[PDB]
């Protein structure tokens, strides 16, 4: 319980937020159980924040994503029902942090737990889908465009494709729900938002559809040569 | 050289396997046209003294309004190609005509085509022909043709300028 | 007569004598037998942590500026503080005349990390 008042006192004073790591390691047994690490702060610190991005504290998250428990952060930011809150501001900061997070690559877990990390990744995508929720009303632009942009970015091939395949071949129900949500989002995307928008979303959908197919499906051609093996045999 | 060969001949439109001889060694891949090719080679295998002076004229008109696609170009190339040595030796005045005929075929296939499928073959073909037979003579004339080609083909043949 | 476990003993024998403040380990063995040198280190002290270095050395003659920063770009574009840390790191590494991967690398890196507090 002390961790909450600890990080409060941390925020209570204008620390350098990189020397903060020293105080964090000191306040804790330094290796007892890191399941109570910065992972939960992002939730609780934002809990009372509500309609506010709460800056000057995300710097801690920034200095943490260098080398910390990325799996817990991933699963907790996936399970975070923030799009339901519909703040339209904090979700932007979530996109920004996910940019620095997933763009290059994930990290190793040195155990089978890392596989579950991949699992969280799946839920992560589901979170990104609810970005279209920010445009579900459409009674009156930037938010949907930016969300689909960072989604396409995070969906870079040869980087997460194997992880999505692992996720799909390790459990089905969540995958089926993600596919249904993708179908619904694609259907909802039948409005003329913009020329750039509603274009790459189809591409990412095709990518997700090809995820379970294969990574090296037989698509070669131009094999201009009389096949002699079949003939001879 | 022009049975239909322009709209869509067949999936056999691969030029190299067909136009190459010694395929008769098997009881297949012996399409009549290819035979005729060797036929020409046949006489040109021994009539290579002064009869070659006939082909430039025979080219300049006849081969012009009969070629639309690219494998026809490869065909006429194979027909005229492997004899430039006989011109470099004796019929020096005719090799320039052979070259400008080559480039005329190039401009013709460029003007009538959706896209070139076998770019690099013609590229290194012309590379060989230039570096080994034309020396540095025709450089100017081909310029007046090489500038008005497709941008892709332009970048592809960029180094022909020198 | 054969080592059968690593390079000539001298390197491991000397690095094992270092402080507990450093924590050395090995990545996937891409040079398991001949090279056997690509070290991953974790600074554990009264200072801010950071990304581990590469530390891939050459035969024991040691004309080796071992670190190559495989994860340089994206891991270093994260924050301004750690960017300044990297700047001071490379600036001090340039000052090292005929650096020695055995001790000079980790010592200079620790000194730079301790210089980060301005």
């Amino acid at each position: 319980v002390n961790l909450k008042q600890a990080i409060l006192q941390a925020w209570k004073e204008r620390w350098s937020d990189y020397q903060w790591a020293i105080n964090m390691k000191k306040f804790f047994p330094k290796g007892a159980t890191w399941d109570i690490l910065n992972l939960a702060e992002a939730l609780l610190e934002q809990a009372m924040i509500g309609p506010s991005p709460n800056p000057l504290i995300l710097s801690y998250l920034k200095y943490a994503i260098s080398s910390q428990m990325v799996s817990c952060s991933s699963v907790l930011t996936a399970i975070s029902k923030f799009d339901d809150f519909s703040r339209d501001l904090c979700v932007q900061a979530l996109l920004d942090i996910m940019d620095m997070f997933c763009d290059r690559l994930s990290c190793h877990g040195k155990a089978e737990e890392c596989i579950g990390l991949c699992r969280a990744l799946l839920s992560a995508l589901h979170w990104l889908l609810r970005c279209t929720a920010a445009s579900a009303e459409r009674l009156q632009e930037k938010q949907l465009a930016l969300c689909l942009q960072c989604l396409e970015k995070t969906l870079s091939s040869t980087k997460n494709r194997a992880l999505l395949h692992i996720a799909k071949l390790e459990e089905a129900s969540s995958w089926t729900a993600i596919e249904h949500s993708l179908l619904k989002l694609g259907e909802i995307l039948a409005n003329l938002s913009n020329p750039q928008l509603r274009s790459q979303a189809e591409r990412c959908g095709t990518l997700i559809r090809s995820i379970p197919s294969m990574l090296s499906v037989h698509s070669e051609q131009l094999h201009k040569t009389g096949f002699p093996t079949i003939h001879a045999l | 050289s022009s049975s239909s060969l322009t709209s869509e001949t067949e999936w056999v439109g691969y030029p190299f396997r067909l136009f190459d001889f010694t395929a008769c060694h098997q009881s297949y891949s012996e399409m009549s046209c290819s035979y005729t090719l060797a036929l020409a080679h046949a006489v040109w295998h021994h009539s290579s003294i002064g009869q070659l002076s006939l082909i430039p004229k025979f080219l300049t008109e006849a081969l012009l309004p009969v070629v639309k696609t690219e494998f026809q170009l490869l065909y006429v190339y194979h027909l005229v190609g492997p004899f430039l040595q006989r011109f470099q030796q004796e019929r020096t005045r005719c090799m320039i005509e052979i070259g400008v005929a080559f480039y005329d075929m190039l401009l013709n296939v460029d003007q009538c085509s959706t896209h070139l499928n076998y770019m690099d073959p013609i590229c290194d073909f012309l590379y060989h022909m230039k570096y080994m037979f034309t020396g540095d003579s025709v450089k100017e004339q081909v310029e007046k043709i090489i500038c008005n080609l497709k941008p892709a083909l332009k970048l592809r043949l960029r180094f022909i300028t020198h | 007569e054969d080592e059968r476990q690593s390079i000539p003993n001298v390197l491991q024998g000397e690095v094992a004598r270092l402080d507990p403040k450093f924590l050395v380990n090995l990545d996937p063995s891409h040079c398991s037998n001949n090279g056997t040198v690509h070290l991953i280190c974790k600074l554990d002290d009264k200072d801010l942590p950071s990304v581990p270095p590469l530390e891939l050395s050459v035969p024991a003659d040691y004309p080796a500026q071992s670190p190559m920063w495989i994860d340089r770009q994206w891991q270093y574009d994260a924050n301004p503080f750690l960017q300044s840390v990297h700047r001071c790191m490379t600036s001090r590494l340039l000052q090292l005349p005929d650096k020695h991967s055995v001790t000079a690398l980790l010592n200079t890196w620790a000194q730079s990390i301790h210089q980060a507090c301005l």
